[PDB]
């Protein structure tokens, strides 16, 4: 109504923010398949913070009861095993979702300047996803959910002087317990969805100060009409308000597909032994992370010394957080990046996929060899970029996107 | 028919 | 090596069978506590009545989990391992892998218990099957032959041209209530039964995801015409 | 953008969100379904056998039924007499909107006057009122005579059971479906042979 | 750093969003004792928000662990019982603070135009903290908290058609049971928590845009300097940001003390029966609610007539969402309005606590008679402000802020 | 009803220790005290780890193991016709000069089923399990003379160091909480005087 909205304009600036946010805030018009990524990310965090708040009026962040309070889900709760896959579907989505939003970021050079702060709020928002995915995957007290407790958190214990300490006081016992669930339920049921929203809004929130970037690298601030709106602008509402829906639709077919069909996706959703009870006694005869940690799991497998597997882990994602200041490119987009950048992202992702690939598998000779190939090559594609984004010829980008 | 399915395996002899 | 088994989770009758089969030779040492009678009596078809009379051994009510007196402490030390509760067995191992065990097993005498498992090398259950499949063994009887996945039949009376190999289970002839085919789908219907209790919501999953897909088709092709139009 | 086809586009706006509002309540259904009784809570509950021969005069004992307490008070003769004084301060004395089984006396709503079993779940807003067989005391009047008083809102009710008028309690406390199995030992949750 | 936060303004709204809320934000310079309760209803909000993340660590949202799981919090886990005092404190001075701050915006009119979406947004933080400390109020699994959540939840039992099968919705159960329990510990947990966090953004948000009253309810802004900023305005930051400081300071003193001598408080705080398990067939014989939702309750236990009495109380909160439009008053403070509009405050306040006093103990004659007189004046305080703030004769507001 | 006062020194390691023996003797029969530790009841008083478990671990349990009873809830309530609430909030729940009162006004009452009743709770379905040290207390209560073991006064520190124990028990934290109260609040005395000093200063 427009009373209505008038009196609530000149009290609250519901219609400035509209216009400064959604409509009246122009967006390149060449967006493509890559940008579906960060409505559908926003899409499954509400997916999460919905089915994890149900979840959590049914289960019990016990050890004695933590596995059964899942069954009890799956089993005694009206439509609960809907909500359940929904929440897991939700956290491998979402991370599906996430690398090919950081692929997008690599694609179109989309971390460089302006856009570093939205690049540094995207990685805190990675390694709070990372955070959150880990310690709900205790939740359900499987073996695989223990085991891998166990070994994540043994990690903190290669830290050379503070790590046993670190390491205990961390799981609040002498072993992963129920203790350590209790925590880790805290800690993901609260505390980390209040981060990750918090970061959700600062990294939104700095995009829309500096601006979205584009497929081209075209800087559409450039070239503006007489009314101010850059030529190659176009309203985020309505139109892509409406080619999110669009995307969130097909994304939704997917998601449900899964859900109701294949829930546990060839058990890389949900894996088969984390449908057995935790055993503090009896170790999986092999332990393999979930798919979306497999990659740095294989880097710290590929050291054959343990501190330094640890730190090569770390410094593996903490490198992201860098990339800004390592990509020396007078372009953004890989379209005119030269031949160097092309074949570096290329590697790059083959590292990545291969690097996951081999991780969620037990060692192997073949599997290690080519675990440390790429390992080598993950950590080159940072090392080299501010040599190889300068030696490489980069086409001249277009005044204009093209399309 | 589900009755017969169902019959448990252990038969036990009673007097009378 | 696992051996493939077709599990129909709509026939009722085999999941019946199956039920019947866990109560009995089953839940002397495994439990099925994830899961009620009451909701396998509904998803199987069987009164509740016929529940509580036929798979009820313990007193339990019809809403009550499948539990059992054995403590899984208990088990662990007369065993030697727990026998884990069998709810989500059959997501745990899978079907195949569920049916090639309870069909593998072979007197070994220097085994605890007097055999072992194909599947399960060195496995701590007992074979509490054994009077119905009979004495298996690992002995000498006819497996079709085969050259290079070259597996020959007989042309006109289409069973298998056979070879001898002496490594192979063979059950002792006359030592068990069922005979191979018999006892093939016993525990086929026990391993059906087993899928039903690991996913009770598959058939209901299936159904709801259809429709879900329907109406997300639909709302995909309304969705598509609002953005591609409004895009001109 | 040359001459946007409107009506085509409202129309399409409308039939997106209708669709989209549809889906919106399908994907509700899983979490309002959820809420509603699980398979835990219908476990239900069985009769449970009472032996009422140990309460002494003017006492009462609380028997667990389907996770209820059930006030079975032994009634002396002066409450039984009293009984029928109170009518004049009794919204249902004759138990004409109140819960109670069909074979159960109007008036003392119970099976024999000098025993009555009643749910003892007070009728607003549910909790079990407080048994307070003394005559008159300080705190509940000089015109009480015995009955039961809610802690949360004071809901008085006389030893049948039957809430006073003006109270926040609109009916009599529920009277269970029980018999007598032996003239010491009742059941609840299995009515009375006709 | 100068360079740091060029870096960071190119690219963030640090500085501009600094020194349009905080810094170079003019709010009046009259700012006295009533004006403290907002900041502290936000550490109040965090201590609560901290405390309860760490409760959650130990807590077990089930009827068979929930009591045992606190009594670990109190007993085993170091410095527990610190965190849960000072969470159950939190939720008492939380009601204070809040208390207070409502009569401190109805003592000088902030509810009025401009601040009707101040004033809304507020009484919906309201609802979603009297919600939140009834859900937080069952987990202790006591007989307080077993039997209050009985009642509460039987509320809806009122409803005549709807009623019972609503209130056997809310449950989850055929009665108040672990089912319970843990969906309210979920709801108390992640849900209102977040509602509670987007209410009290929406809330300062809503009052930066309208700026704040006054005790003297003079419109600062009508009497501005040549630089713009009005002549009884000083920047918040950093003068209300230190008078805050010691605010919260003397809070914390306040609170402290509280915490580690009187953390019941005579059995207000934290209730004696609510020490004891909860028992489904034994009802305390003193079943009261928390202090500060006494004055409800005796509005409740006033009226006769169940439905009467529910809709009697949800009327008693809903009342104050309509204030901005019942109080026609020219002007805003109670400085400067007719003596009907001070006798009908002061009457309201007497009103409020002889409700929450008689709220607070078994009916009684006398008791039962003044919740009734009460319950009647505490409406008529605002059946009757469109008339008696039209018929009273009000004192001309100054132009400038006294002091 | 009317109780009887009764100070109670928290500090009073011998009192809480003979007020610990009581309660392991005569109390956790029918109650338990599941909600703490016996190593920590041992830490609290001042008793040996040992000591603890020679003394006062009955029930075969290890030191660290909550106070817990074979007599169950329900059994209890069977056999009763009342549960024996759990006693170690018991002085919380209704305080220790209600506790002084209780475990003293238990008098001979034929009606009863257990043969007594008691002042303070009347009709309640604790049997009298003191009858043997106070004696034989009728009713005004009375003891008559050479039937227990203690007189009235030594009666009444029996008690009096049971509700002691009752008394740290519901609360095993108030003597650290004193002491760290005292740090917190000298701390905020001392943040009070700068942050008031600095609103002074700005505010100028
Ligand atoms: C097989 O195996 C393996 C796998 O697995 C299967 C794997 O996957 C992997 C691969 C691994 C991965 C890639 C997975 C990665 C997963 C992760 C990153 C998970 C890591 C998560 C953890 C282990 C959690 C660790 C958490 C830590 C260390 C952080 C701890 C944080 C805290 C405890 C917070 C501290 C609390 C505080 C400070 C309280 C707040 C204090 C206050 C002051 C509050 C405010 C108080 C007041 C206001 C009062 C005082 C008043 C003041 C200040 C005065 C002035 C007043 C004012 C208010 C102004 C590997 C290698 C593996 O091999
Ligand atoms: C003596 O005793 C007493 C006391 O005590 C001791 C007392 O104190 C009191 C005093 C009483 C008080 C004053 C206390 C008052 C306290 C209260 C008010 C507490 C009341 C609290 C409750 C009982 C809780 C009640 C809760 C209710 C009724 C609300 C329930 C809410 C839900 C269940 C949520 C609904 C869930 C939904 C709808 C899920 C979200 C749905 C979606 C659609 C999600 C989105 C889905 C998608 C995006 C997928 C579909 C895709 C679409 C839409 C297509 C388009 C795509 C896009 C995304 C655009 C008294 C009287 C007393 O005497
Ligand atoms: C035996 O065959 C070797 C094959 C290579 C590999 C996997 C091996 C040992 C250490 C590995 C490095 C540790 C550093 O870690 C990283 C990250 C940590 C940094 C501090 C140093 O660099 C690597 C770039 C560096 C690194 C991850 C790259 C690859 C190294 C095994
Ligand atoms: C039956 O009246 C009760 C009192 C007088 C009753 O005063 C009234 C005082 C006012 C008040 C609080 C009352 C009702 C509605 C209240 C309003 C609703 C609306 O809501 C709001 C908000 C919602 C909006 C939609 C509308 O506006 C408001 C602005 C409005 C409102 C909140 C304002 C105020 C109203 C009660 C007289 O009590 C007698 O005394 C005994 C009571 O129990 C009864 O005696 C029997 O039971 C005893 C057991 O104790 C035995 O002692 C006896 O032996 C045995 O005979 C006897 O029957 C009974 O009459
Ligand atoms: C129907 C006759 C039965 C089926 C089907 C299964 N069991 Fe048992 N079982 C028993 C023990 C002591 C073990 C543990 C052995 C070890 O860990 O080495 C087992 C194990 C299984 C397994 C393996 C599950 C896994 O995840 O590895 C399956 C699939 C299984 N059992 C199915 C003991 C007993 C027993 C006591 C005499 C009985 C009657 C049965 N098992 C019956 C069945
Ligand atoms: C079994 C013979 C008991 C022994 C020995 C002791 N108690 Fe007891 N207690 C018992 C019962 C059956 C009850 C319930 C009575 C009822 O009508 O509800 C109780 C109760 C108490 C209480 C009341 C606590 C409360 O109402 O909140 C207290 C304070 C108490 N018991 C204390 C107590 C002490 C100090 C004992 C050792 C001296 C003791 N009890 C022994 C059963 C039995
Ligand atoms: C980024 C957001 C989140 C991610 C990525 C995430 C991820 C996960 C994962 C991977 C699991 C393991 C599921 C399984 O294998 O069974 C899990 C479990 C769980 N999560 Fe989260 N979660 C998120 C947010 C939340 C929130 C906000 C809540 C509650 C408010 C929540 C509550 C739960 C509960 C109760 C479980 C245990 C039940 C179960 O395992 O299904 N989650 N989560
Ligand atoms: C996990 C939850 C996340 C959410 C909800 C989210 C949300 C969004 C949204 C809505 C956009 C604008 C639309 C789009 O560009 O797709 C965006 C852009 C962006 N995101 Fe994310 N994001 C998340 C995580 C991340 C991560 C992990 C990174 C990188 C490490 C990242 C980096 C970026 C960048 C650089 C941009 C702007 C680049 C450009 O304009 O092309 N985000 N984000
Ligand atoms: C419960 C959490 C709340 C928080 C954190 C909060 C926060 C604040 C803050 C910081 C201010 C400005 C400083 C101050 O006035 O002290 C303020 C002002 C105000 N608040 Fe709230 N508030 C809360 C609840 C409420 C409630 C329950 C109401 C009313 C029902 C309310 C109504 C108002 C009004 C009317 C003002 C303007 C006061 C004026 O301009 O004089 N707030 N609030
Ligand atoms: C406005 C915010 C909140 C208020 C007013 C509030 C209020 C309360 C109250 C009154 C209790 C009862 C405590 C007792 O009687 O012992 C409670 C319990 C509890 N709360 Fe909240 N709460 C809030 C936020 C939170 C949050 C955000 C969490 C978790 C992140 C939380 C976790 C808990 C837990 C675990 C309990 C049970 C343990 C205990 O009783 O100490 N609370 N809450
Ligand atoms: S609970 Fe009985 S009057 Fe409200």
């Amino acid at each position: 109504m427009n009373k209505f909205m008038a009196w609530v304009d000149a009290r609250f600036p519901a219609t400035k923010m509209w216009e400064d946010h959604l409509s009246k805030y122009y967006a390149p018009k060449n967006f493509n398949f890559w940008y579906f990524f960060g409505s559908l990310a926003l899409l499954v965090l509400v997916n999460q913070i919905l089915t994890g708040i149900w979840l959590t009026m049914s289960f019990t962040p016990s050890a004695e009861e933590a596995f059964a309070s899942v069954e009890y889900i799956m089993r005694d709760v009206d439509y609960g095993w809907i909500i359940r896959y929904m929440h897991s579907t939700g956290a491998s989505a979402f991370f599906i979702v996430v690398y090919l939003h950081m692929f997008r970021g690599l694609l179109y050079g989309s971390y460089q300047k302006p856009r570093e702060l939205v690049w540094i709020f995207g990685m805190l928002i990675y390694l709070a996803l990372m955070a959150e995915a880990f310690m709900g995957y205790l939740l359900p007290w499987g073996q695989m959910s223990y085991w891998g407790a166990q070994v994540i958190i043994s990690l903190f214990g290669a830290i050379p002087v503070v790590g046993e300490d670190l390491a205990q006081w961390i799981r609040g016992d002498f072993l992963i317990s129920g203790i350590t669930l209790n925590r880790f339920f805290a800690l993901h049921v609260i505390a980390l969805p209040i981060v990750l929203l918090g970061l959700v809004v600062l990294h939104i929130l700095a995009l829309h100060e500096v601006g979205s970037n584009n497929p081209d690298g075209v800087d559409i601030k450039k070239k503006k009409d007489e009314n101010g709106v850059p030529l190659d602008g176009i309203a985020f509402h309505p139109y892509y308000t409406v080619k999110d829906i669009v995307g969130v639709v097909v994304f939704l077919f997917i998601f449900c597909t899964v859900i109701f069909f294949f829930p546990e996706m060839g058990g890389y959703f949900l894996e088969k032994p984390n449908f057995e009870m935790a055993n503090q006694f009896k170790t999986p005869e092999h332990i393999a992370p979930v798919w979306y940690f497999t990659p740095f799991y294989a880097i710290l497998r590929a050291v054959p010394d343990k501190l330094m597997g640890v730190v090569a882990m770390g410094a593996a994602i903490a490198v992201l957080f860098v990339l800004p200041w390592l990509d020396r490119s007078p372009v953004r987009s890989i379209r005119y990046k030269g031949w160097l950048s092309k074949l570096w992202l290329v590697i790059f992702a083959v590292s990545f996929v291969i690097l996951g690939y081999y991780g969620a598998q037990a060692p192997s000779p073949l599997g290690t060899t080519l675990s440390r190939v790429c390992t080598v090559l993950y950590f080159a594609f940072f090392i080299l970029m501010p040599f190889y984004t300068r030696m490489e010829k980069t086409k001249p980008v277009p005044e204009r996107v093209t399309g | 028919a589900i009755a017969k399915r169902l019959e448990p395996v252990g038969k036990v002899c009673v007097q009378g | 090596q696992l051996d493939h088994v077709d599990i129909d989770l709509t026939d009722k009758a085999a999941m019946q069978d199956g039920a019947r089969t866990f109560a009995n030779y089953c839940m002397g040492c495994h439990s099925a506590k994830f899961q009620r009678y009451e909701r396998v009596a509904t998803d199987l078809g069987i009164p509740a009545d016929l529940m509580m009379e036929k798979l009820v051994f313990t007193g339990a009510k019809i809403g009550d989990h499948m539990d059992i007196g054995m403590k899984p402490a208990d088990a662990k030390t007369w065993f030697g391992a727990a026998p884990p509760d069998l709810t989500l067995v059959a997501r745990v191992r899978g079907t195949d892998w569920l049916y090639s065990y309870l069909r593998s097993f072979y007197e070994d005498p220097k085994r605890p218990w007097g055999v072992n498992n194909v599947i399960f090398p060195n496995v701590g259950m007992p074979n509490v099957l054994a009077p119905l499949q009979g004495r298996q063994v690992i002995g000498c009887k006819q497996v079709q032959v085969v050259e290079d996945g070259k597996k020959q039949f007989d042309p006109l009376t289409g069973t298998p041209l056979t070879h001898e190999a002496c490594d192979q289970l063979t059950v002792v002839p006359k030592t068990g209530e069922l005979n191979e085919a018999q006892f093939d789908e016993k525990v086929k219907n026990l391993v059906t039964f087993l899928a039903y209790s690991a996913n009770p919501n598959k058939l209901a999953s299936e159904r709801i995801g259809t429709y879900v897909l329907l109406y997300l088709a639909f709302f995909f092709v309304f969705a598509y015409l609002l953005k591609r139009e409004y895009w001109k | 953008n040359d001459g946007v086809n409107a009506g085509r586009r409202r129309f399409l706006v409308a039939a997106t969100s209708v669709v989209g509002a549809a889906g919106a309540v399908g994907a509700a259904v899983p979490f309002v379904g959820s809420w509603f009784p699980s398979a835990k809570a219908k476990a239900a509950g069985a009769p449970v056998q009472v032996n009422v021969g140990k309460i002494d005069p003017g006492q009462q004992i609380i028997a667990e039924w389907r996770g209820k307490p059930v006030f079975i008070v032994h009634r002396t003769k002066e409450m039984l007499d009293a009984l029928p004084s109170l009518e004049g301060q009794l919204a249902d004395p004759d138990s004409k909107a109140s819960e109670q089984p069909e074979y159960v006396d109007p008036k003392l709503r119970s099976i024999k006057p000098e025993l009555a079993v009643i749910v003892g779940i007070c009728t607003h807003l549910g909790c079990s009122p407080t048994f307070r067989p003394e005559v008159a005391p300080a705190d509940l009047g000089p015109d009480w005579k015995g009955g039961y008083f809610c802690p949360c809102h004071g809901s008085h009710y006389d030893l049948a059971g039957r809430v006073y008028k003006g109270q926040p309690a609109p009916l009599n406390l529920p009277i269970p479906p029980y018999t007598f199995d032996a003239d010491d030992v009742i059941t609840i949750g299995v009515d009375q042979e006709k």
